[PDB]
C-alpha cells in the first residue's frame, strides 16, 4: 500500500529467512551492543582464509534492522573482509549523511531515506557496527 | 469530552495550556501518550519562568541586593510548596537533578554514613527501572553489601504473597528500596503492606511515576525517603525532589560537598550547613525548583483530587480497549492496582515498527524497547505466549490527555496488524 | 560616546536591550549589577527559544522513535556540539552534568573508584580555590586516603610563577593537580601552560567557572586533561554544567552516577555500560538547561567571542583603576594583567554586609559580600590586611552587560558610604 | 532607614566585647549569616546569667542585635532568655509574638523587611539557643 519508510524493498528484505539460523563450529560469532532499544543481532561467520564464505544471525529485531541484516548479509557473502569493512564505512556515511560511494553500497542504496528518521539508523546501522567489531 | 471529572469547558481550558497540541504529524494532531518518559509543558507555568529568569534572578542565599533577595525568597517558597504537596517540613526536602541522582544520593550517603555495610542486605524489587536497580548493583561491589529481589510474577506482578514470602528470607533486611509506581507494569505497589512488613527496615520509595498522578503523604506512608522529578509532573527538567524524615537526614554523610552545604571549611577540615542546606552542594537548579513550585500550584488550582480521578478514569479506559484486542499481549496486573500506563506488544511486529507507524500515521507517541527495566524484560519473556521481542510498547496517559487519544492508539494499532500481515 | 573601544554605541546600545533586568530600578535608580562571578542576567532571544523549545519540540531524549523526542534528542545533540566546538573538543569528550561544582565531585569520586587516583597519592590544589574545587579533595581524602597539598598564595592573595615552581620542588609528581582557571575573589587568571608543563605527569584539572564565561578556551592547545564550567555564569540557564575530558581519560573512567541511558546490559547482577559520552549522563538530564546552553553559545558567537573578550578586559583595567584610586580601600589579587572580571575588597571602618547593603539600597548597585565560598583563602588574605580584617570581603564583577557608567556608580556609592555611615 | 540611631549605636557599644577566660560555656556561633561572627562566653551559677561576653566580626545589625541580645539576658534566668529568643524569631519570621518579652528588641522590627538582612539579626539569638541546649 502507500507508506512512509517502509519501502517495498524494506518490507521484502525484512521478511527474507535465508539467512536465519546459527553455524555450529564458527570462526567468529559476535553479539551485538543493545545501542538500539532491544534489536538484537548476533552474526555466525564461516570465513575460508582472508574472504567470507558464510553468514547467519539471530535476534529479535525492527523491520528495519532485519532488512538491513539481510541485505548486508547478502552482499558481504564472497567477499573480502576489507571488500566488506569499507562497504560498512560507506553504508554509515550514507546514515550520517557525508559523501559516500553509490557502487561499492549496491542495493544497499535503497535504505537511503532511512537517513531521513534520526531514531531509525540505530536499526539500520545495528548489524554493520556489529560487523565492524566482529572483524578487527 | 466524555469524562466523569471535567466539564467539557473546563476540560478545554486545560488542553488549551500546552501548545504542543496543536502540533500537526502528517495531517494528524499530535496524540501524547508517553507521559511515562516526560510530560509536554503549560504555557502558564514557563511563562513565570521566563519572568524569574529574565526579572528576578541571581545566585542564592549569600547575597543582600534586590535580586538575590527575590530569587532567595522565590527559591525558598518553591521549597515550601514542595513541602506542602508531600506533608513534609520544608528542611526534609532537598532539591536535586532527578530520580535518578537522587536514588545514587542515597545509596553513596548510607555507605559512607557506615548504614549500609558489608554484611548488610538492600532488598528492592525485579521490576525496578534502572535508577532503583543500577546503583544498588554496582555499588555492592565497591562497598560490599548484598543486593536482595522482591520477585515478579509471569506478568511482571509483585504480588502481596510475594512480599510476605521475601520477609521470610529476608527477615532483617536493612534498606527496602522499592517503586511507588512500576514503570512498566503500571502497578501501584502497596507501600502501607511493605511499609509494616519491613518495619525495621530504611524505606526508600521510587516515587517517580507515582507522585505525577496521586496525592502522597509521606507522613501517613511512613517512608524513609522518596524521590521524584520534575519533568513527569509537568515540570521542568533537571530538576528533582528528594524526601527524607529529619532525623535519618542529620544522622547522614552529604553526597556532594561544595559551596553552600559547608559551614566551617579550613585546608584540613570541614564541617557542614544545617538541613537541608547540608544535601545541596552548589548553585541548585534554581529556576528549576521555582517553575516545579508554580506547577505544582498549578496542579493544586485544577484539583489535584480530579487529576487523581481523570487519570484513573483514563487508565480503565486504556486497560478496557486494549484488553478487547485480540492481538496484543499486555502485561501487568490488569486489575485496580493498574495505573497510567499499559505495556504491551502486537503479535508479530516489533515494538520500533508498532511505535513509528503510530507516530508517523497516526500522530501518536509512544515507547518501545526496555523502558529503563531491562531484568524484567526477562521475567516478561517467561511469561510469553508470544515470540517475545525482548521489549514492549508503551502507552501512558495522564491530565491532558482524552478518550479519543486512547482511541485514536487503538485504530493505529487494528492499521498496524494489518500492514504487517 | 558611551566609552568603548569595542562595540560602537548602537550594537552595544542593541546588546544592553537583550537584558530585561537592566531596566528594574531600586528605589528610583537603576539596576547596575555586579554580581557577575556569583551569576549572570539572561538574554530575552536565548530564553524565548528555551521556552520556544519547552512548548514545542520537548519531550525524553534518545530512548523513542516518535516526532517530538526525535526533535529533541537532535536538538539536544546540537548543543553538545556546539559546546565542543566552543572548547575544540569532540562532542564524545562532552558530558552535560548539573553545575561545576558535580563536574569535581564527579572525578574524585570516579578518579578514585577507577584506581588512578590510589591510596597514598598526592592531589594538588591551590590555596585560592573555590570550596567546589577543594571541599571535595579535603573531605574525600579521608575516604579514600589520598593526600592533599597546596600550591601556596602570597599575602594579597596572589598565586606567584615562583610558588608553583616552589611547589614542584617538594611535591614533584602529585597524581593529580587541581587548579582554578581564574579565582573568583582574586581575580588572577592562572598560568595554565607553566602549570601543565610543570606537572606533564599529572592528571591536571582545571576549574574554568570564571574563566570559560569571559575568555577562549582551547582544551586541546591548554592540554588540561580535565575542565568543568556553569552554564548559569555564562549567560545560561540553571542547572546545567559541563565536563570535557580527553576521550583516552573519559575511556578509562568508572561513571559516577548510575541510572538509565548510561547502561549498555542491565541484569540483576550485573551491568555494563554505553559509549562515550552517554556512559557519564545517568538518567533523564537538563534537556532544556543543554539545549539553552548551546543557544546561549550562539548569541555569544554572532557577537563575536573575542569582542566579549576584550570588552571585559576594557572593564576590568577601568574597574581596577577607579578602585585603586580610593584612599579608604583595601584591593585583593594581582595588580597585573593577569587580574580581570572582579575586584575583591574593603571599604575601611565598615563591613562588607553594610557596604553591599547600602551600595544596593541607596545605589541600586549589586556586589556580593562575604566568604565569596573560599574561607581558607580569607586567612591568607587577613595576614596581609592593614585594616581590622572583618574575615570577608565586597566583590564587584563584570560582564558583557556593563559599562564604564556602571563602575563610576560603584564609585559613587563606595565615597558615599565612606563619608557617611558612622 | 533600616540604620536608624538605636542600631548604629548598639552596634558601636564596646562593653561586652571579649572572651571570658574559664568560661562555663563557650558558643562559637556557625557561618548561617556570611563573615558575621559571633563567639558567645557565659558565666551562670545556677540559672542565672551573670556574665556574657561576645567575641567576632560583624556587620552593623549583627553587631547591634548581639550587643542588645546580651544586655537583656545578663542577670536573668536561662529559661526565660530561650523564650525572649523564641519571640525574637518569631518577630522576624512574620509571626505572633507580642512585645512584653522582647522590651527593646523590637527596635529591629524593621530588618524583616529586608530578607538577606534576617540572618544578621538572628545569629546571636541562634547561637544563644544552641548554647543553652
Ligand atoms: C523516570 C523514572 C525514573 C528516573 O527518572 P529521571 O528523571 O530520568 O531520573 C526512575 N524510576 C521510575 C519508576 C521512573 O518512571
Ligand atoms: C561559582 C564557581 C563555582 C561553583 O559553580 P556552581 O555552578 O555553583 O556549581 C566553582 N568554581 C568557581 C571558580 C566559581 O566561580
Ligand atoms: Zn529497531
Ligand atoms: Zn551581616
Amino acid at each position: 500500500g502507500s507508506h512512509m519508510i517502509y519501502s517495498e524493498f524494506i518490507m521484502d528484505y525484512s521478511k527474507l529467512k535465508k539467512f536465519h539460523g546459527k553455524i555450529e563450529n564458527a570462526h567468529k560469532v559476535e553479539e551485538g551492543k543493545n545501542l538500539s532499544c532491544g534489536d538484537e543481532v548476533t552474526l555466525y561467520f564461516l570465513f575460508d582464509g582472508d574472504k567470507i564464505v558464510d553468514v547467519k544471525f539471530e535476534g529479535h529485531g525492527c523491520a528495519i534492522s532485519q532488512a538491513s541484516t539481510n541485505v548486508m548479509i547478502e552482499q558481504i557473502i564472497g567477499k573480502t573482509k576489507q571488500e566488506a569493512l569499507e562497504m560498512m564505512k560507506n553504508a554509515e556515511n550514507m546514515m550520517l549523511g557525508k559523501e559516500f560511494d553509490e557502487n561499492v553500497l549496491g542495493p544497499i542504496i535503497n535504505f537511503y531515506d532511512v537517513k531521513n528518521y534520526p531514531m531509525r539508523v540505530k536499526c539500520f546501522l545495528l548489524p554493520w557496527k556489529t560487523l565492524e567489531i566482529a572483524l578487527k | 469530552m466524555r469524562s466523569t471529572v471535567f466539564s467539557d469547558e473546563e476540560f478545554s481550558n486545560i488542553l488549551n495550556d500546552f501548545p504542543a497540541l496543536k502540533r500537526n504529524i502528517n495531517g494528524k494532531r499530535l496524540v501524547y501518550l508517553d507521559n511515562a518518559a516526560s510530560t509536554l509543558k503549560c504555557k502558564s507555568v514557563i511563562e513565570k519562568m521566563t519572568d524569574f529568569y529574565l526579572y528576578h534572578y541571581s545566585n542564592i542565599h549569600r547575597a543582600v541586593h534586590t535580586l538575590a533577595s527575590e530569587a532567595t525568597v522565590a527559591y525558598e517558597q518553591a521549597r515550601e510548596k514542595v513541602a506542602n504537596f508531600l506533608n513534609a517540613s520544608s528542611e526534609e526536602i532537598i532539591f536535586t537533578s532527578g530520580t535518578t541522582m537522587g536514588i545514587n544520593f542515597l545509596v553513596n550517603s548510607l555507605a559512607k554514613s557506615g548504614i549500609l555495610k558489608t554484611e548488610d542486605t538492600v532488598l528492592i524489587s525485579q521490576v525496578e527501572h534502572h535508577a532503583n536497580l543500577v546503583p544498588w548493583v554496582r555499588l555492592s561491589k565497591f562497598y560490599g553489601f548484598k543486593v536482595a529481589y522482591i520477585t515478579a510474577d509471569e506478568k511482571g506482578v509483585i504480588t502481596n504473597e510475594s512480599i510476605l514470602k521475601t520477609k521470610e528470607s529476608i527477615p532483617n533486611p536493612k534498606v527496602v528500596s522499592i517503586t511507588g509506581q512500576s514503570n512498566v507494569t503500571g502497578q501501584e505497589m502497596p507501600i502501607e503492606l511493605i511499609r509494616e512488613t519491613f518495619k525495621n527496615a530504611t524505606l526508600i520509595v521510587d516515587g517517580a511515576q507515582l507522585v505525577p498522578h496521586k496525592k502522597v503523604d509521606v507522613k501517613k506512608l511512613d517512608v524513609d525517603f522518596l524521590v521524584f522529578s520534575g519533568h513527569k509532573i509537568l515540570g521542568p527538567t533537571g530538576i528533582g525532589v528528594l524526601y527524607g524524615k529529619k532525623a535519618l537526614l542529620e544522622q547522614l554523610e552529604p553526597f556532594l560537598y561544595g559551596g553552600e552545604m559547608i559551614d566551617k571549611v579550613t585546608f584540613e577540615d570541614v564541617t557542614f550547613n544545617v538541613l537541608p542546606y547540608r544535601f545541596e552542594a552548589g548553585t541548585q537548579h534554581i529556576t528549576g525548583a521555582v517553575g516545579l513550585g508554580y506547577t505544582i500550584d498549578y496542579l493544586e488550582s485544577i484539583g489535584f483530587e480530579k487529576v487523581e480521578k481523570h487519570v484513573e478514569e483514563l487508565s480503565n479506559y486504556l486497560l478496557e480497549k486494549m484488553m478487547e484486542l485480540d492481538f496484543v499481549e499486555v502485561y501487568g496486573p490488569i486489575d485496580s492496582s493498574h495505573k497510567s500506563l499499559v505495556s504491551f506488544n502486537v503479535k508479530g511486529v516489533h515494538p520500533h515498527d508498532v511505535s513509528h507507524i503510530l507516530d508517523e500515521n497516526f500522530g501518536v507517541a509512544t515507547r518501545s524497547g526496555h523502558h529503563c527495566a531491562q531484568p524484567l524484560m526477562g521475567v516478561l519473556a517467561k511469561g510469553s505466549k508470544i515470540d517475545f521481542p525482548n521489549s514492549t510498547v508503551r502507552a501512558s496517559v495522564y491530565l491532558y490527555n482524552t478518550k479519543e487519544d486512547i482511541d485514536v492508539l487503538i485504530e493505529g494499532l487494528k492499521y498496524i496488524r494489518r500492514w504487517f500481515e
